[PDB]
RNA sequence: UAUUUAAUUUUUAUAAUUAAUAAGAAAGAAGAAUAUAAUUUA
RNA sequence: AAAAUAAAGUAUGAAUUAAUAUCAAAAUUUUAAUAAAAAUUAAAAAAUU
């Protein structure tokens, strides 16, 4: 399937959200609920 | 076989075999009571 | 942390201080090579400036930072400075008792 | 092959894409404004003005 | 446990220059910003340098992004932003004793005779840091959430 | 009938030409280095005969450079 | 794999390109030959996938030099078929890039391609050349006048002097291609490829030598003129 | 070509000009000063007992397009607090 | 050759023409007329013969077979179109999808709850293939000129169809053979 | 079981209806036929009932039994009061999803000991960009959201003049939502995350590792509002960055998402109160979680 | 209250106005024109692209109900520059597909331009201004001829490249969908149905 | 190799009113290739 | 089933095969033995793999 809303991908854009940020910030959740 | 909207309701198209793909007729087939037999006298 | 983008902010720091306790053996006088984003050519130029402590990174006045990290070249120094910054006064009061 | 093809079975590969964008297609091309050859976008020559500058 | 050596900034300043001019600049910098506050000598303390981005999709608001000058509040109806103000980014802590009114105060008035340097542009150390020293940009940071 | 040369193609929109606007070139260049090169600003994916600067078009976190008429020489 | 000289020829994005080649094996001799080359010569007119793979090789090559170290320099000197052209690489480049972090080898793309076959040409070069000790003027517009001769200098460039421990090597690599048997080799291999045939190869009576005596005291003296 | 693809082919287009055709009536219940959509009686009787002797339920949904044209002319109200902090339970 | 093979097919984005709108050496619409034909209690098949001819042109005594010529029907109240007996339960509908399982066996009744259009065009269709099959645009052609709309609200008021007075002949009630 | 019961039309008549039969005059409704005015057209052997004492009598008693017992009838109410337009009807509605991106992948517990592997997605731009409703017919309305936007210079030619038309932002991607006519918001309205209750099942279409795949039952596990991530408990082959097209599940086997029992979403869009701000809220006091599965 | 950040001077031509966001920002961020008709119809001239075209009608089929009468009549004289009641009325045709054996063809975005004004045209003068009409005829006569100048009753020939071979990308339709599209646009329905509705007065009442 | 199926004809802003069980300017590498849409770089 | 090798490619350029009309797709029965032979209904676009 060749349609655009398929084909396009908005890895360029990655940097628009600190997924690594994120990532500890659950972290930190994890901790606090002692998982 | 359903395409385009599909309302929340659990099967209210599954009687005539699962899809909406006609519809447009106001005429079916009727037996006595039915539909277009509105003009006749029982 | 390691992987933040662009400014450090302080949600970033509490993360640091989480791991303080992480490791049980830390003192301020603790070689720089541990440190978040010191690679081996970080370390290197901070040796030839006489550097060898995470109090002596921690005594940097910003304007050495920016052309160890400009002029000179160790990138995300500003990193592993604020990594300092941040971890020095606990790291005193651990070493007191 | 089972038979001898004719002229039209001959002729049908070339109603094509595959075809057409293999054997008749022009190319696009400027004047390079350096060494003033034919050129298509995207490549360049050995010329040392050509390497830093690639026009 | 208390916030550890985090030091909220009074300006972010912008230069439209790169990193490698300005290194060069920073001593002609603060004797310019400790009149601006009309603080003495030493008041200001300067952060490191911020070579933010040199962004060809430019991703907005992200953490390198370089700034530009229209803003949304400033012009609502644009349609557009204005293009690049400043490349790199440096930023402008006081003293710890002055509190968070003390600090956006400072802020503030720093914004108000900066805009005006730039419409100058259309002796006094605006534009001395405008004019023959570069600086094109200045924001007040946002207070950071995360404690 | 008229020469089959074809007018100019270079200022038009091109799907191989595309891709190389966003594209990183900083190795291909040793003195020159400029901020984005293919990169046309205000023109649609660097073709010069699609022209959108100063128009209507809403974009509000994204900078668009003011209107000035392209020369002759520019097109073609 | 991370470890910046040791290679890793996938198609995925992580991997650095394969090119085309017999073995793993053979990509390793390959590319070794490659960056031996480029190494001893800046500049290569490499074809295919070849060329990436010589731009990020030459990257790790810098770094290694800029590192400068014991084991940067063994490790560098596993990789490569010669020994001086380490010794070359760990005077040269540290001055050289300096000022550089990222991305040392320029590639760039010719417009010309074999006759041979389809692939395309690369013209791969180290950048800043104006730091380099022996590099320091070079024109590679185009080539040398016999290939054993050192090529051709900017006129505006022209009074350079090189270390004198490569122009030494240079000189006694050079200095066995005006003895006679490298003639007999010469007309010697257009008989063979001849043999095999391959066409546009004259007859080894037509073959006149590529060094003559009238053409060494001319070559010299302009070489003196460039010193 | 089948019989219905072409069927479709033909009667299509007409069946959209036939609905046109229903749409002019509105038209000139519109011309002549008159505004009124046309309304659709309510029906009492949806509610049934089949022959095996189990409740049956018709469903009749009335589409009011003054609504609607004011419902995507201006926004909704905020959404009540009830809803989105506490969660849907499975 | 004359008839080419690069053809306009259903796949192709180009469509499929309508004979109605399309200009060609064989069509002619200057001279035709417009007729109305209530279907009211007359039988399906004999409706779809006269209309067949109509629409085909066979009317005309100048009707000509290479060139075609027709009056266009709008035939009207398709739902109240008799047929006779048990018919409407028991005459089939066949047709053979190309894949595997090609049998469509489906009763009069249920294309009549489908549409009841298509029961007058499936008609249709028969009675134009019964003379013309071998050429596509002798088939398909004609059977455009046939309005089928199954009650009595028809947008045509301005072609001012003529009403279709016709009787049918056969006395008996309509008869399935097919083999 | 997977069919509900069969009711003919021939069989609703006076004699199967639950409640009272009604017959229509049209301005009037009666429990009588309507006897034809001209009495002539009268057909032999019927009966012209002007009065019933039969029928008269247990609509009688019925409605008496209706307003005398008020609590034990609700149900009944609903013959009398249908529900109007709008207000959520449960099985009339359906409301629109939205444009995410596949973002990352992770790991959580729940209450108990349990690994399981999220998938983060991300909703960068929502905005309604369009609304088609074709030839105003019934049931064929769409409401068109766009995602991510994106500079001046991106799409093709012809796609930013569609954005210049509409008036919205532009977007890299669009996608196109069947919905009822009352599920409707306004062109250029922002789409929040919470538009996504953290219990419901979500109908996910996106592309495959190479088509489009489309998964019916998944349930939501957590919402960052914040950073507008959604966290879903599925390993999807999936390009991290591929654009994930977002719907509500609108039935499960016989049961509707929507219900008291289970819920009531936030109907046409989510709107954000006007008292809360963004910038001045953490991530972890913006969060929401399901119950536990 | 206050700016947050430092804006950046500009002089009176580069600024970006012309335009107004909608009441509600913070929830509706859509893009209002408060271009004047003289500026507009400057821009479709002026600037002969393709993109200033598309660019002028977004702005002038954003606006038609806020404007009076004789405005629209010097927008329609405008806009009915480049036809020829001879040639195909909306025919703007870019890039030939030769994709399938016979060759396609493809508009650009001036189509739905165009489409797009006569759309919001049925918007204003049927539906939420119906007596605008019958009050005044000049404009009455001025939609009608620009609705006859691009052929709109025949969209078939919008997109017809050779009038050897008419193309029927409007009336086709296929159900594995081609040309959704291309579909049938009713275009000129609404106010061609209305338009005439307003001389179907047969009563001799009035 | 013929039929037959399956895939493709290289981003279609959009999908399904029916059949059966869908297509806007173009080719080198889709990567300037060592997973950042430039990590400052002469 | 991971690893190594080989397939769009520029150049060279054979061989088996060839009664054919632009082709022969689907189904049903019949006809002296598959029946691409009939008749009828039907519904097979082009290129490439
Ligand atoms: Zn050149």
């Amino acid at each position: 399937t060749n349609r655009h809303f398929f084909v396009a991908r908005a890895n360029a854009f990655f940097s628009r959200l600190p997924i690594a940020r994120v990532q500890r910030s659950l972290a930190m959740e994890a901790v606090r609920e002692g998982r | 076989n359903l395409k385009g909207l599909v309302y929340p309701l659990p099967y209210y198209a599954m009687w005539r075999g699962n899809h909406n793909k006609y519809t447009y007729n106001k005429s079916t087939v009727c037996l006595w009571g039915e539909g277009d037999t509105r003009s006749m006298y029982h | 942390g390691i992987a933040t983008g662009g400014r450090v902010t302080n949600e970033d720091r509490r993360w640091w201080l989480v791991h303080l306790e992480c490791a049980p053996d830390i003192t301020p006088g603790t070689f720089i090579a541990w440190l978040d984003c010191c690679g081996t050519h970080t370390c290197k130029k901070l040796i030839e400036r006489n550097i060898w402590t995470i109090e002596q990174v921690a005594a940097l006045d910003s304007d050495q930072v920016d052309e160890l990290k400009y002029r000179e070249g160790c990138l995300k120094m500003d990193v592993v400075w604020e990594h300092a910054r941040t971890i020095i006064t606990p790291l005193r009061q651990r070493e007191v008792t | 092959p089972k038979r001898k093809k004719n002229p039209m079975q001959l002729r049908r590969k070339v109603y094509g894409l595959h075809f057409k964008e293999k054997y008749l297609k022009m190319e696009e091309w400027y004047y390079c404004p350096l060494c003033a050859e034919p050129k298509k976008p995207g490549e360049w020559c050995r010329r040392e003005d050509c390497r830093q500058i690639k026009p | 446990s208390p916030l550890f050596g985090a030091r909220v900034p009074c300006c972010v300043v912008g230069t439209l220059r790169t990193a490698k001019e300005i290194i060069v600049l920073k001593r002609d910098i603060q004797s310019l910003l400790c009149e601006l506050m009309e603080l003495p000598q030493g008041s200001v303390t300067l952060g490191p340098l911020q070579q933010l981005r040199e962004m060809m999709l430019y991703r907005h608001g992200t953490p390198l992004s370089p700034r530009l000058g229209d803003e949304r509040q400033l012009n609502m109806d644009a349609y557009a932003r204005r293009p690049i103000a400043a490349r790199t980014m440096m930023d402008v802590f006081l003293a710890e004793d002055m509190s968070l009114d003390e600090i956006v105060n400072f802020g503030r008035l720093s914004l108000g005779k900066l805009q005006i340097a730039l419409n100058n542009l259309r002796v006094e150390p605006a534009q001395l840091l405008v004019d023959r020293m570069g600086i094109s940009y200045c924001e007040i940071p946002s207070l950071d959430e995360s404690d | 009938t008229p020469v089959r040369d074809r007018k100019c193609t270079l200022q038009y929109y091109n799907p191989i030409r595309a891709r190389f606007v966003y594209r990183r070139d900083k190795p291909l260049f040793d003195k020159y280095h400029v901020t984005a090169r293919n990169l046309a600003p205000g023109f649609s994916r660097g073709a010069l005969k699609h022209d959108w600067r100063a128009l209507g078009v809403y974009t509000p976190d994204h900078p668009q450079v003011p209107y000035h008429p392209l020369q002759t020489w520019m097109l073609g | 794999t991370t470890e910046p000289l040791m290679a890793d020829y996938g198609w995925t994005r992580g991997k650095l390109p394969k090119f085309r080649a017999r073995s793993p094996f053979h990509r390793q001799q390959i590319a070794r030959r490659m960056v031996t080359e480029m190494i001893r010569k800046d500049y290569c007119i490499v074809g295919g996938a070849r060329a990436p793979a010589l731009r990020i090789l030459a990257d790790h090559v810098v770094e290694l030099a800029k590192a400068g170290d014991t084991d940067s320099r063994q490790q560098l000197a596993y990789f490569l078929h010669d020994p001086l052209m380490v010794d070359k690489a760990f005077d040269e480049y540290p001055r050289r890039f300096k000022d550089m972090n990222a991305k040392y080898a320029m590639m760039t793309r010719l417009k010309s391609r074999r006759r041979t076959d389809a692939v395309a040409m690369y013209f791969v070069e180290y950048k800043n050349r104006d730091m380099s000790d022996n590099h320091k003027g070079e024109d590679y517009s185009a080539g040398p006048e016999r290939f054993f001769l050192p090529p051709r200098i900017v006129e505006t460039e022209k009074g350079i002097q090189r270390p004198p421990h490569m122009q030494m090597a240079f000189d006694r690599w050079a200095s066995k291609f005006k003895t006679e048997e490298f003639h007999h080799w010469w007309r010697l291999r257009h008989a063979k490829l001849r043999y095999w045939g391959v066409r546009n190869v004259p007859h080894p009576s037509d073959v006149d030598p590529l060094w003559t005596e009238k053409e060494e005291e001319e070559w010299h003296n302009e070489m003196l003129a460039n010193t | 070509d089948s019989f219905k693809e072409h069927y479709h082919r033909v009667h299509l287009p007409r069946r959209l000009a036939l609905q046109r055709y229903a749409r002019q009536q509105s038209l000139r219940n519109a011309a002549k000063g008159n505004v009124k959509a046309e309304e659709v009686p309510y029906k009492y009787n949806r509610w049934w007992v089949n022959e095996e002797h189990e409740f049956v339920h018709q469903y009749a949904f009335v589409e009011d397009p003054e609504v609607t044209k004011a419902k995507r002319e201006t926004l909704p109200p905020v959404t009540r607090e009830n809803i989105w902090k506490e969660p849907q339970q499975t | 050759p004359f008839k080419s093979v690069l053809r306009r097919h259903k796949h192709h984005p180009e469509g499929l023409p309508l004979y109605n709108d399309m200009s060609k050496q064989w069509l002619c619409r200057e001279g035709e007329r417009w007729w109305l034909l209530d279907a009211r209690g007359e039988q399906l098949p004999r409706v779809a013969a006269v209309a067949a001819q109509y629409i085909t042109g066979q009317h005309r005594p100048d009707f000509t077979p290479g060139m075609i010529t027709g009056d266009h029907v709008v035939i009207v109240n398709i739902k109240d179109v008799v047929m006779v007996g048990d018919q409407w339960i028991r005459v089939p509908i066949t047709w053979q999808t190309a894949y595997p399982g090609g049998k469509y066996r489906i009763r009069l009744t249920d294309m009549y709850e489908r549409d009841p259009c298509m029961l007058m065009w499936w008609f249709l269709k028969d009675e134009v293939n019964r003379h013309f099959v071998r050429k596509l645009k002798t088939r398909i052609a004609p059977l455009e000129k046939a309005w089928l709309y199954e009650d009595s609200i028809h947008p045509h008021a301005d072609k001012n169809p003529r009403p279709l007075c016709w009787t049918d002949p056969e006395v008996k009630g309509w008869k399935y053979r097919d083999p | 079981r997977c069919y509900p019961s069969l009711m003919r039309e021939k069989d609703r008549d006076m004699y199967h209806c639950y409640y009272p039969y009604l017959f229509d005059h049209g301005d009037k409704m009666s429990l009588y036929p309507k006897i034809p005015e001209n009495p002539r057209e009268w057909q032999p052997e019927q009966l012209q009932t002007t009065y019933d004492a039969i029928r008269e009598d247990k609509y009688d008693a019925f409605i008496r039994l209706r307003e005398k017992f008020p609590e034990l009838y609700q149900d009944t109410r609903a013959w009398d009061n249908p529900p109007p337009f709008g207000e959520f009807n449960m099985f009339y509605s359906v409301r629109f999803g939205m444009v995410g991106v596949k973002a990352f992948t992770c790991k959580d517990y729940d209450e108990l000991g349990n690994q399981f592997d999220c998938t983060a997605f991300w909703f960068p731009d929502n905005q309604v960009v369009k609304h088609s409703t074709r030839n105003g017919e019934v049931g064929t309305d769409k409401v068109y959201v766009g995602a991510m936007n994106v500079p001046v210079e991106f799409h093709k030619p012809h796609v930013a003049a569609f954005y210049k038309a509409a008036g919205v932002p532009v977007k890299h991607v669009c996608a196109g939502f069947p919905i009822t006519p009352d599920a409707y918001a306004p062109v250029g309205t922002k789409l929040d995350v919470r538009h996504f209750k953290p219990g419901q099942e979500v109908t996910i279409t996106f592309q495959n590792t190479a088509a489009a795949e489309t998964y019916q039952g998944v349930p939501v596990w957590r919402i960052d509002y914040k950073n507008s991530l959604i966290y879903l408990p599925t390993l999807l082959d999936a390009d991290v960055g591929t654009y994930v097209r977002f719907s509500d599940t609108i039935n499960t086997k016989g049961l509707t998402l929507w219900n008291e029992h289970r819920g009531l979403p936030a109907f046409p869009t989510f709107i954000p109160p006007e008292d809360e701000d963004l910038s001045k809220l953490a991530t972890d006091e913006c969060q929401l979680k399901s119950p536990p599965l | 209250r206050f700016p947050s950040q430092t804006m950046s001077p500009c002089s009176h031509e580069e600024e970006m106005r012309g335009y107004v966001v909608s009441r509600d920002y913070p929830l509706i961020d859509r893009l209002h024109c408060t271009r004047s008709i003289e500026e507009l119809v400057a821009q479709f001239e002026d600037r002969p692209q393709i993109e200033s075209r598309v660019a002028a009608l977004a702005d002038m089929a954003s606006t038609v109900s806020f404007r009076s009468d004789e405005e629209l009549l010097r927008m329609f004289t405008a806009i009915s520059a480049p036809f020829s009641v001879d040639g195909r009325g909306l025919n703007f045709l870019t890039v030939k597909v030769s994709k399938f054996g016979r060759p396609y063809y493809v508009p650009n975005s001036l189509l739905p331009a165009y489409v797009n004004l006569v759309d919001a045209t049925t918007i204003a003068l049927v539906r939420e201004q119906p007596w605008r009409l019958s009050a005044s005829p000049a404009l009455f006569i001025q939609v009608l001829q620009f609705m006859a100048l691009i052929k709109v009753f025949e969209p078939n020939k919008w997109f017809t490249f050779s009038d050897h071979a008419p193309s029927n990308r409007a009336d086709y339709r296929h159900a594995i969908g081609v040309n959704h599209s291309t579909a049938f646009w009713g275009t000129g329905e609404e106010l061609y149905d209305f338009m005439v509705e307003l001389l179907r007065v047969e009563d001799d009442g009035r």
